[PDB]
C-alpha cells in the first residue's frame, strides 16, 4: 500500500490486501478473474474426480464405463481430441484448453475476426450465429459440430462487405 | 485381497457380533459420491455450453412417498405380466 | 373455427406461493407463476386461469363464499377476480412487497402482512356495477420491528395474529375497542416465530417456532394475561419447520419441514398421529380442508404436490410437474393421452379427460429429443441425446427395445412406420438416417445422402415414404420398400429447421431460417406454395441486448409446425413469444397468440423500461379430437380449445330460421326440418334440445333424410356431446341409424370424415367397451357361481 | 421520396374533420396502419399509430369524387377507397401505391369491406346495390340490389356477416358465403346513426336519431333492449374485449363508457323494445334430460373412472 | 367380497329366486352389448375401407 | 461442410503421423518382446464390423473390352457397383460417392482397350493404392464358362513380408467382405513374387481323398507402383510410398 521499506518489510512481509489469471487474461483475452477461477476450479474438480475413479478398483465395469463416459463426453465437447489415454485427462486438460475451446478463440481460429477482441465485439453485436441460433456472450464453449456450423448472422453489414469485397453480392438472399 | 498388519480396531466380541449379524457399502458410497459429482460437473458443462437457461439439477429413516409413478398405479403386477413371460 | 380459447396448462402443478382450498373442499387453487389453477376434485377436472400476471405469483386468497380471489405478485399488483364469471374485476397496485393475504371470516374486509406492517382493507360489493376506485383501506398496524411472517384471523373477524421475524406475535384488532382489549404482543420465543393460532374455545394461543417449539399460552390466572401454559417440541436434527397448518375444530396440526418431513399431530394431547416424507426437498406450503380430512403439501424444489386424506389414509393425488421443460409433445391416437418429455429423461404421460399425469419413465438418462407413436394406440417412442432410442408399452407400460447405434450418436429427429415395423432416428453429428426394424431390434440401415445435420424426419403414412429435411437447405424423400431404395432431393432457399406432412399425405410444409413455410407436392416434388412468417413474429428483447428487439434476428423463423388434420390450418411455434395459425388455401395467417406475459422470462419485453429464463415454443400439435391444440414450451403444456362455443357461427341462415321457429317445427313434429334449422342456426343448446326432443321410431327416418352437408357436422356434434353424455343407448341408436344411412358415402370421403370418426370411435372405446366388459363379467360370474356345485 | 417541393401555403394548418377511418394492427410499427378520409377530400391521409404521427401516403380517388369510405386490409397491406362516383380504388399501404380500381357503382360508394381471408370483398353504394368480389382474383361474384339507398355498412369477419343501416330505417343482415339476406330489423323510428356487431356477433347495438339505442339479438332476431338517450349517441362501438361500449354523443367533448352486466351475468332474450316504448330459450342454454325414457340407459352424473376405482381400488391400497 | 360365501350357500332357495330375478334383468339388458359390438365393428369397417 | 471435411483431412494426416511415430516406437520396442519372453486406423474402425461397398468405375469413354472387364471386376467383387464415367469430373465424383457413403473405389485406366492401370481409394479419407495391371486374361476372352458362384470367397495371401505388404494385406482383406463361410467354395489367391502380385479366381472342392480346384474368372499380373495417404482427387496429398524407377538397384531391389 506504500511500497514498504526494508525494516518494516522484514517486520511485516505477509500483509497484502490486493499470476496465471492475468496471464491468460492478457494472452487469451479472457473476461474475468472469476472466469479464470471457475475454469481452474473446474480443472481441479476434474483432477479430483480422476483421483476418485482411479481409487475405484481397475477391474470394475462401472469404473470403465464411467471412465469412457467422461472421456468421450469431454471429447465431444472438444476439450480433448484424443480418446485413448488416461494421462491425457490427468495432465493435458488446461485452462488454456478450455480457453481455446471458448468461442472467440474459435472465431479468431477460423479467422472470423482478425483479433479475438474484435471477435468478442462481433459477439456483442450479434453479427455471428452458432448453427440454429445466434449468440451474444463470449463465455461459451462450443461443441465440435456447432464449431463446424458457426458463422455470421444473415443480412449483416460484415458479411455484406465480405460479399462486396468478393464482388459476389446476391441480394436475392439479402446477402 | 490383502491383509492388514496394524492393530485391529474391534475386539473378538465385536467382529463376532458383526459376523453374527450391494457389493460393499464403501463401493456403494463411492459410486454415490462420484455420481453426484458427475451430475454437478455435467451441469456445469451444460451451463458453460448452453445457449438456453438450465437451472441446478437437484439438491445433494422414515416412511416416504414416491410422487412420480412409472406405472398407472392401479394396474396389477399379474396384469402387467405377459402370459408368455409367465 | 379460427377462434381458440386457452383451455388449460399442464405441467408444473405447483410453482410459487400458498396453495389454498375451496369452502366445500371440492376444488383446489394452486398458484402457477402467472396464472392460478382450479382443481375440480369430485369429477377430477383441471382448469387454468386465462388471465396472465405481471410476474411470478407471490400471494393469493379466495373468498369464504367462493366469489372473489385476490392475487398479489411481488410488485403489489393485486388482481381481484370474480369466480362465477371467472372475470378480472380489479387490478390494484399495492406498491410494496406483499407477503401474506388473508380474507376475513365475515368477508367484509381482509388483512395483509405486507412488509412489517399489517394492512387491513375493506371490500366493495360483487353484485354492484363496476366502479373506478372500489379498493378501500381500513387499518394500518405498525407495532413490529421486522417483517410479519404469518397472519391469523380469529373465528370472529375481529382479532388478528401477526407473527413476525422479530420473534413476535402481535394480537391486533380491526376495531379500536377490541384493539384496546387485545392488541398485545407475544415474545419469549426461539429463533423466529413461524406461526400463531387461536384455540376453538379461543382461550389458548399456539405459536410454532422455526426451532420447532410450540408455546401454548392460555388466558389463565397466575389481572392475568398470557401465561405460557404448555411447551411442546419437535425433535429433528436439522429439519426445521417451514410450513404449518392448524385446524381448530378438529385440533390437528401439520408441520412440513425442510427435509420433506411432514409431521401430523393432535394438539391438546400433543400426539404425533403420523410423520412421513415427500422427499429430500423442503415442504413449502400446506393447506387443510374445512372438514379437515384433506391435506395438501406443495413443494417447489421439484414442483411436486400431494393431496391426501388422513381418515381413510388415501393419497388423492401425488403429482409433480416436469423439472426443466416439456421438450416434446405427443397426443394419443384417440387423444385421451398426451406424452411430455423433458431434459431429465423423465417422460411424463398424462390423461386429458382427468388432466393428470398417469405415469412416467426415467430409463433414458439424457434429454429425450423426440417422442412418437404409430398408427395404433399401444406404443410410444422416445429418441434421446443419450445415443439411444427407446420403444415402450403404454398398456403393460414397459420398454420394448433400446435401439442404439454402435457409436451411440445423438438422435434428434425420428419417425415411425404407420404399421409400426420400422423406426428411424436422425442425429446431428452423423446425419445418417439409422433405421431399425422393431421385432429384429437391430438396425436395418443408415441412409446417407444428407450432408450436414438433418433437421427433421417425417413419414407419409399413406404411401408410407420418408421425407428428411436437412440443413443443406434440402429435403430428401426416400422410398425404401418394393426393391426401390430410391431418392428425390429438393433444394430450398435456406436451411430448413422444421418439417411436417399433410394428414392426407401428398403435400408437405417446411419452415426454414428465413421464416418462410413452404408446401410441396411430393409426387411431382413441386412447390405447392409458401407463406411468409418474418413479419408476424413477436420476438422479445433481452436485458443484456445491445440491439433492438426489431433488428434482432433472434427468432425470425419457426422451429416447430403442425398441420390441421384437415390440412387447412397450421399451428407454428418457434423461439419467439408467439404461436401462429395459418391457412393453407388463402395462404394467410388466421391467429396469433402471445404465449405468456411475464417479465421473469427473457424474450417477453419489446422495449425495456428506461442467464435468466427465456420463453420459446418448443413443440406444437393439433388435437385428433379437432377441438383443441397443445404446445410444449419452456414452462410446460398449454392447450387452447374451441370448447367455448359461445360465438354465433350459423350455416346458411334465412329470415324464418329463428330458434322459436325451430321449437315451432318441434311442436309441429317436423323434426327433420327442425334439426335442419338447428344446424343452420348452429347453436349447440338448441341442437341438444332437438336431439333430446325427437323420438326413437323416427330417428331412422330423419337420419335417412339428413343431408350430406350436415352429415359430418352431426357426426362431430354427436361425438363431442355423447362423450360427456350418459344417454348412451340413445346415442348408439343414433350412430346405428346414421351408419345404416350413409356408409359408402363416408368410405368415398374418408379424408373428409376424418375428424368425425376419430372422436366417435374413441368415445366407443372410452366408456362403452368398459361398461360392456363389466356387464359380461357380471353375467359370466353369475353363470359360474350358479352352475358350479356347492362345496362340502 | 422524390425530393421535390410540396405545393401548399407557407403557414401551417390542421387536416379536415374525419368522416371515415379504418385501422389495423397486423404489422404495427412497420408501415402505415390508419387511413382517414377527411371532410370533402378526393383523397385519404395515412397515419402511423405507434409513431403517433401522419404516415407518408395519401390516396387520391382519381375520379374527382370525394372519398366516402375507407377500408384497411386485415393484413394491413391494402387500402380500399370508395369514392363519390362508385370508384373503388385499391392501394398498397407499404409503398402507398395504386394497385387496383374496381368500377361497378355510379353513386357514392358508402361502404366497403373485405373478408379475413383477403379473398372476397363486399361493396355498397348509394344506388342500393351490393357488390361481391374476388380480391384474390379481379372478378365480380355477385350484384345484389335492395329497395332503399344504402347509408352504412358494418362487416363482421368472425361470422362473415355484414349488417346495413339503410335509408328506410332498417338494419339488414346479409350472409356473404351464401350471398343473400338472412335478417332484417325494423323498428327504428328515425335515421340509424350508428350500429355495431357484438364481438361474438350475437347482438347488434344501434344508436338512432330518435334518441334511441337498441340492442338486438340476431339469433332470434329480437330487440332484447332499448334505451332512450338524452344525448343522442353518434358513435356506438363494442370494445375489442367483449366488456365495454363506447359512445360519442352529439354534446360533450368526451366519450361515454359502458360496462357489461351481460359479460358478468346471463341475460334473458325478450323483445322488450316496443313493450317499453322456455326460460332455457330465454337464457339461450339448454339443460339436458336426466333420463329421456325408462328404456334409455343412463350413466354416472360426473366422473366415469369411479368404475375402475371400485374395480382397482384395493390394488391402489397395495 | 361375498362371492365365496354366496357360492358356498349356492342352491339356497331365497337367494336362488333373487339371482334368478337379477339374471332376468341382465338378459333384458344384453342388447347394449349386442349393439355396441355392432356399431364398433362397423365403424371400424368404415374407417378401414 | 468444407470446414468439416478439411477438419477431417487434417485429423487424418495427424492420425497417420501418430500411427507413424507409434510404428517406429513399435520397431523400437520389438527388442524387449524377445528379451522377456494390427490393422490400420480406417480399417480398424470397420475391420469385421461393416460389410464394404465398392464402386468400380471406368476412367472415361471406354472401350467395350474395358466395359466387359470392369463388369468381370464387379462379378468377382461382392457389393460392387458399376460406373460409366461420362462427362463426370474427379472431385464431384468422389464427393458424390462420399455423399452416398461408400467404402472403396476402384477406377480403371488403359491404353487402346488394354487394361493396364487400377487404382483403389478408401473413401473415409483413406489411402490409395495405384497399380499397373498388364497380363489380363478375361473369362469373356476365354470361353462361355457360365457364371461365377458369387458366394463370399475365401482369400489366400502369399509372400507378404514387409510392413508395406502388411498394409497391403490389410487393405485387401478389408476390401473383401467380412466374415466368410468356412465352406465358401470359391477361393481367391494373392500370389506374390519378384514384386509382381498375380491373381486368379479359383473354385475348389475336396475330393474323396484330397482337394480339387478350378481356375476361373480373370488372370493377370498387376504391380503397385504407388501408395498415397490421401484420396485420389487430391493428386497432391502426401505419398505414403513411391516407386523408384530411376535408381541404381532398380531391377534388383525387392519390395520397391
Amino acid at each position: 500500500v506504500r511500497k514498504l521499506k526494508h525494516h518494516e518489510q522484514k517486520l511485516l512481509k505477509k500483509v497484502d490486501f490486493l499470476h496465471r489469471d492475468t496471464q491468460v487474461m492478457r494472452t487469451y483475452h479472457i473476461q474475468n478473474r472469476e472466469d479464470y477461477h471457475k475454469y481452474n476450479r473446474i480443472c481441479g474438480d476434474i483432477r479430483r474426480l480422476a483421483n476418485k475413479l482411479s481409487l475405484l478398483p481397475p477391474t470394475d465395469p462401472f469404473r470403465r464405463k464411467h471412465e469412457q463416459l467422461l472421456l468421450d463426453k469431454l471429447y465431444a465437447m472438444g476439450v480433448l481430441t484424443t480418446k485413448s489415454k488416461i494421462s491425457d485427462l490427468e495432465n493435458k486438460v488446461t485452462v488454456s484448453a478450455i480457453c481455446r475451446r471458448r468461442l472467440p478463440v474459435i472465431m479468431h481460429r477460423l479467422k472470423m475476426a482478425e483479433t479475438i477482441q474484435d471477435a468478442v465485439k462481433f459477439i456483442e453485436q450479434g453479427h455471428v450465429r452458432v448453427g440454429p441460433n445466434l449468440i451474444n456472450d463470449p463465455a461459451y464453449l462450443v461443441t465440435r459440430n456447432m464449431e463446424d456450423y458457426v458463422t455470421w448472422v444473415d443480412n449483416s453489414k460484415i458479411k455484406k462487405t465480405l460479399l462486396r469485397y468478393r464482388n459476389q453480392i446476391d441480394d436475392f438472399d439479402f446477402s | 485381497f490383502e491383509l492388514s498388519d496394524v492393530k485391529s480396531s474391534k475386539s473378538l466380541a465385536e467382529i463376532y457380533e458383526d459376523d453374527y449379524t450391494a457389493l460393499s457399502e464403501e463401493l456403494q458410497k463411492a459410486h454415490s459420491e462420484i455420481s453426484e459429482l458427475y451430475a454437478n460437473l455435467v451441469y456445469k458443462l451444460d451451463v458453460l455450453s448452453s445457449v438456453h437457461f438450465v437451472p441446478k439439477p437437484a439438491s445433494t429413516e422414515t416412511p416416504t412417498i414416491s410422487m412420480e409413478d412409472a406405472q398407472p398405479l392401479y394396474m396389477s403386477n399379474a396384469s402387467s405380466l405377459a402370459p408368455q413371460e409367465i | 373455427k379460427s377462434d381458440f380459447k386457452f383451455s388449460n396448462l399442464l405441467g408444473t402443478v405447483y410453482r410459487q406461493g400458498n396453495i389454498t382450498f375451496s369452502d366445500d373442499g371440492k376444488q383446489l387453487l394452486s398458484p402457477v407463476g402467472n396464472r392460478v389453477s382450479v382443481f375440480d376434485l369430485i369429477n377430477n377436472k383441471s382448469f387454468t386461469f386465462e388471465y396472465e400476471h405481471r410476474k411470478n405469483i407471490a400471494a393469493i386468497d379466495l373468498n369464504k363464499q367462493g366469489t372473489l380471489l385476490i392475487s398479489i405478485d411481488e410488485d403489489g399488483r393485486a388482481i381481484l377476480v370474480n369466480f362465477k364469471a371467472r372475470n378480472v374485476l380489479h387490478h390494484f397496485n399495492f406498491k410494496e412487497k406483499c407477503s401474506a393475504v388473508k380474507f376475513s371470516p365475515d368477508g367484509r374486509l381482509f388483512a395483509l402482512a405486507s412488509g412489517r406492517f399489517l394492512q387491513i382493507w375493506k371490500t366493495p360489493d360483487v353484485n354492484k356495477d363496476r366502479q373506478f376506485a372500489p379498493f378501500v383501506r381500513h387499518r394500518v398496524h405498525a407495532g413490529h420491528f421486522q417483517d410479519i411472517t404469518s397472519l391469523t384471523w380469529s373465528q370472529d373477524s375481529r382479532f388478528i395474529l401477526t407473527t413476525s421475524k422479530d420473534l413476535s406475535a402481535k394480537i391486533w384488532s380491526v376495531d379500536s375497542e377490541e384493539k384496546n382489549l387485545a392488541a398485545t404482543t407475544f415474545n419469549g420465543h426461539r429463533d423466529y416465530v413461524m406461526g400463531a393460532f387461536f384455540s376453538h374455545d379461543q382461550e389458548k394461543i399456539y405459536t410454532v417456532s422455526k426451532d420447532g417449539a410450540v408455546f401454548v399460552w392460555e388466558f389463565t390466572k397466575r389481572k392475568y394475561s398470557w401465561r405460557i401454559t404448555k411447551k411442546h417440541f419437535f425433535y429433528a436434527n436439522q429439519a426445521k419447520v417451514k410450513c404449518v397448518t392448524f385446524h381448530p375444530a378438529t385440533r390437528l396440526l401439520a408441520v412440513g419441514f425442510t427435509s420433506g418431513e411432514f409431521r401430523l399431530y393432535d394438539l391438546p394431547d400433543f400426539t404425533l398421529i403420523q410423520q412421513l416424507s415427500m422427499g429430500q426437498n423442503p415442504v413449502n406450503t400446506v393447506s387443510v380442508n374445512q372438514t379437515g380430512e384433506w391435506l395438501a403439501f406443495g413443494s417447489s424444489k421439484l414442483g411436486q404436490l400431494l393431496v391426501y386424506e388422513w381418515q381413510s389414509e388415501s393419497y388423492i393425488l401425488k403429482q409433480q410437474g416436469h423439472f426443466d421443460s416439456t421438450n416434446s409433445l405427443a397426443y394419443s391416437p384417440d387423444g385421451s393421452r398426451v406424452v411430455t418429455a423433458s431434459e431429465d429423461g423423465k417422460i411424463k404421460v398424462w390423461d386429458i379427460t382427468s388432466g393428470f399425469c398417469l405415469a412416467t419413465f426415467e430409463e433414458h438418462t439424457s434429454s429425450v429429443t423426440a417422442v412418437q407413436f404409430a398408427k395404433r394406440g399401444q406404443v410410444m417412442f422416445s429418441s434421446s441425446l443419450d445415443g439411444t432410442v427407446r420403444a415402450w408399452d403404454l398398456i403393460r407400460y414397459r420398454n420394448f427395445r433400446t435401439f442404439t447405434g454402435t457409436e451411440r450418436i445423438q438422435f434428434n429427429c425420428l419417425a415411425v412406420d404407420p404399421s409400426g415395423e420400422v423406426v428411424c432416428a436422425g442425429s446431428l453429428d452423423n446425419f445418417d438416417i439409422h433405421v431399425w426394424s422393431v421385432q429384429t431390434g437391430q438396425l436395418l440401415d443408415a441412409l446417407s445422402g444428407h450432408e450436414g445435420p438433418v433437421s427433421c424426419l417425417s413419414f407419409s403414412q399413406e404411401n408410407s415414404v420418408l421425407a428428411s429435411a436437412s440443413w443443406d437447405k434440402t429435403i430428401r424423400i426416400w422410398s425404401i420398400f418394393g426393391r426401390s431404395q430410391q431418392v428425390e432431393p429438393i433444394e430450398v432457399y435456406s436451411d430448413v429447421l422444421a418439417l411436417s406432412m399433410r394428414p392426407d399425405g401428398k403435400e408437405v410444409a417446411v419452415s426454414t431460417l428465413k421464416g418462410q413455410i413452404s408446401i410441396f407436392n411430393i409426387e411431382d416434388a413441386k412447390q405447392v406454395g409458401n407463406i411468409d412468417c418474418r413479419k408476424d413474429i413477436i420476438s422479445g428483447r433481452f436485458n443484456q441486448d445491445r440491439f433492438t428487439a426489431k433488428n434482432s434476428e433472434r427468432s425470425k423463423f419457426f422451429t416447430t409446425i403442425h398441420y390441421s388434420f384437415d390440412g387447412m390450418a397450421i399451428v407454428a411455434g418457434g423461439n419467439n413469444n408467439s404461436i401462429c395459425l395459418y391457412d393453407v388455401p388463402n395462404e394467410v395467417l388466421l391467429k396469433r397468440f402471445i404465449v405468456s406475459r411475464n417479465m421473469a422470462l427473457n424474450g417477453t419485453l419489446e422495449f425495456l423500461n428506461s442467464m435468466r429464463p427465456e420463453v420459446r415454443v418448443t413443440s406444437v400439435q393439433f388435437s385428433p379430437t379437432a377441438n383443441a391444440f397443445a404446445a410444449a414450451s419452456t414452462e410446460g403444456l398449454l392447450i387452447y380449445s374451441t370448447n367455448d362455443t359461445i360465438l354465433f357461427d350459423p350455416f346458411d341462415l334465412d329470415v324464418d330460421v329463428t330458434p322459436h321457429s325451430t321449437v315451432e317445427a318441434l311442436r309441429e313434429k317436423q323434426f327433420l326440418n327442425a334439426l335442419v334449422m338447428a344446424f343452420r342456426l348452429n347453436e349447440e343448446y338448441l341442437i341438444n334440445k332437438v336431439y333430446e326432443a325427437i323420438p326413437i321410431k323416427e330417428i331412422p327416418l330423419v337420419a335417412s333424410n339428413i343431408p350430406a352437408i350436415y352429415l359430418p357436422r352431426i357426426l362431430k356434434f354427436i361425438g363431442d356431446f355423447a362423450i360427456e353424455s350418459q344417454h348412451i343407448e340413445f346415442n348408439l341408436i343414433w350412430i346405428k341409424a346414421l351408419l345404416s344411412a350413409s356408409g359408402g358415402y363416408i368410405n368415398e370421403h374418408k379424408y373428409l370424415f376424418s375428424t368425425a370418426m376419430r372422436s366417435i370411435q374413441r368415445f366407443i372405446v372410452r366408456v362403452a367397451k368398459e361398461v360392456v366388459n363389466t356387464t359380461t363379467d357380471n353375467k359370466y360370474t353369475y353363470r359360474f357361481l350358479v352352475s358350479t356345485d356347492g362345496s362340502m | 421520396q422524390d425530393g421535390g417541393r410540396v405545393g401548399g401555403s407557407t403557414i401551417k394548418s390542421k387536416f379536415p374533420e374525419i368522416v371515415a377511418l379504418a385501422i389495423e394492427n397486423a404489422r404495427i410499427g412497420e408501415w402505415e396502419n390508419i387511413i382517414t378520409a377527411h371532410k370533402d377530400e378526393k383523397f385519404a391521409r395515412t397515419w402511423d399509430m405507434r409513431n403517433k404521427r401522419v404516415g407518408r401516403w395519401t390516396f387520391d380517388t382519381t375520379d374527382d369524387g370525394f372519398v366516402k369510405s375507407v377500408a384497411m386490409s386485415q393484413c394491413g397491406n391494402f387500402g380500399f377507397i370508395g369514392s363519390s362516383n362508385g370508384s373503388i380504388t385499391i392501394y398498397n399501404m407499404q409503398s402507398g401505391i395504386l394497385r387496383k380500381k374496381y368500377k361497378l357503382h355510379k353513386r357514392a360508394v358508402t361502404g366497403i369491406s373485405l373478408d379475413g381471408m383477403n379473398r372476397k370483398m363486399v361493396s355498397c353504394g348509394l344506388d342500393g346495390i351490393v357488390g361481391f368480389y374476388d380480391f384474390n382474383k379481379s372478378t365480380l361474384l355477385g350484384k345484389l340490389k335492395l329497395d332503399a339507398p344504402i347509408t352504412a355498412m358494418v362487416y363482421h369477419r368472425s361470422s362473415d356477416l355484414f349488417a346495413l343501416a339503410l335509408d328506410d330505417l332498417s338494419i339488414v343482415v346479409i350472409d356473404a358465403v351464401t350471398q343473400r339476406v338472412v335478417r332484417q330489423l325494423w323498428g327504428h323510428s328515425n335515421r340509424i346513426t350508428a350500429f355495431d356487431f357484438s364481438p361474438e356477433g350475437r347482438w347488434i347495438v344501434s344508436a338512432s336519431l330518435d334518441s334511441t339505442i337498441r340492442t338486438w339479438d340476431l339469433p332470434t332476431g329480437g330487440c332484447i333492449d332499448g334505451i332512450i338517450v338524452d344525448n343522442v349517441a353518434t358513435n356506438v362501438k363494442f370494445s375489442p374485449n367483449g366488456d365495454l361500449l363506447a359512445t360519442t354523443h352529439v354534446t360533450g367533448n368526451g366519450i361515454c363508457i359502458w360496462t357489461n352486466r351481460a359479460q358478468f351475468k346471463t341475460v334473458s332474450t325478450r323483445t322488450i323494445d316496443e313493450s317499453e316504448f322456455l326460460n332455457d330459450i330465454d337464457f339461450n342454454t339448454y339443460t339436458s334430460l336426466e333420463q329421456i325414457d325408462k328404456e334409455l340407459l343412463t350413466l354416472s352424473i360426473g366422473p366415469r373412472s369411479k368404475m375402475n376405482t371400485l374395480l382397482h381400488l384395493d390394488v391402489i391400497r397395495k | 367380497a361375498h362371492g365365496d360365501v354366496i357360492h358356498a350357500n349356492n342352491k339356497n332357495q331365497d337367494i336362488a329366486s333373487a339371482l334368478q330375478n337379477w339374471e332376468d334383468v341382465h338378459k333384458k339388458e344384453d342388447r347394449l352389448d349386442d349393439l355396441v359390438k355392432f356399431c364398433m365393428g362397423v365403424a371400424a369397417f368404415v374407417t378401414t375401407a | 461442410m468444407l470446414r468439416r471435411q478439411a477438419r477431417e483431412r487434417r485429423e487424418y494426416l495427424y492420425r497417420k503421423a501418430q500411427e507413424l511415430q507409434d510404428s517406429q516406437l513399435q520397431q523400437k520396442r520389438q527388442i524387449i518382446k524377445q528379451a522377456l519372453a494390427q490393422v490400420d486406423d480406417e480399417y480398424a474402425a470397420t475391420s469385421g464390423i461393416m460389410d464394404p461397398r465398392i464402386i468400380v468405375t471406368t476412367s472415361r469413354d471406354p472401350s467395350t473390352r474395358l466395359s466387359q472387364f470392369a463388369k468381370e471386376i464387379k462379378l468377382l467383387f461382392p457389393n460392387a457397383v458399376r460406373l460409366n464415367r461420362g462427362n463426370y469430373v474427379m472431385p464431384n465424383l468422389v464427393d458424390a460417392c462420399k455423399k452416398s457413403g461408400t467404402t472403396d473405389l476402384v477406377v480403371l485406366h488403359e491404353h487402346r482397350g488394354v487394361p493396364t492401370s487400377l487404382t483403389i481409394s478408401h473413401f473415409p479419407h483413406g489411402p490409395t493404392a495405384q497399380f499397373s495391371l498388364h497380363n489380363v486374361v478375361m473369362r469373356h476372352d476365354i470361353i462361355n464358362a457360365g457364371n461365377q458362384s458369387e458366394v463370399n470367397p475365401h482369400l489366400i495371401f502369399d509372400n507378404f513380408t514387409t510392413a508395406l505388404g502388411k498394409r497391403v494385406v490389410c487393405i485387401l482383406k478389408h476390401l473383401f467382405n467380412a466374415g466368410p463361410k468356412k465352406d465358401s467354395e470359391r477361393v481367391i489367391t494373392f500370389a506374390n513374387r519378384g514384386d509382381f502380385i498375380s491373381v486368379r479366381q479359383h473354385v475348389y472342392v475336396r475330393t474323396r481323398e484330397g482337394v480339387e480346384i478350378a481356375e476361373v474368372g480373370p488372370r493377370f499380373e498387376m504391380r503397385l507402383f504407388e501408395l498415397r495417404l490421401g484420396t485420389l482427387e487430391n493428386k497432391d496429398a502426401d505419398v505414403e510410398w513411391q516407386l523408384r524407377r530411376f535408381i541404381r538397384t532398380a531391377n534388383k531391389k525387392d519390395y520397391l
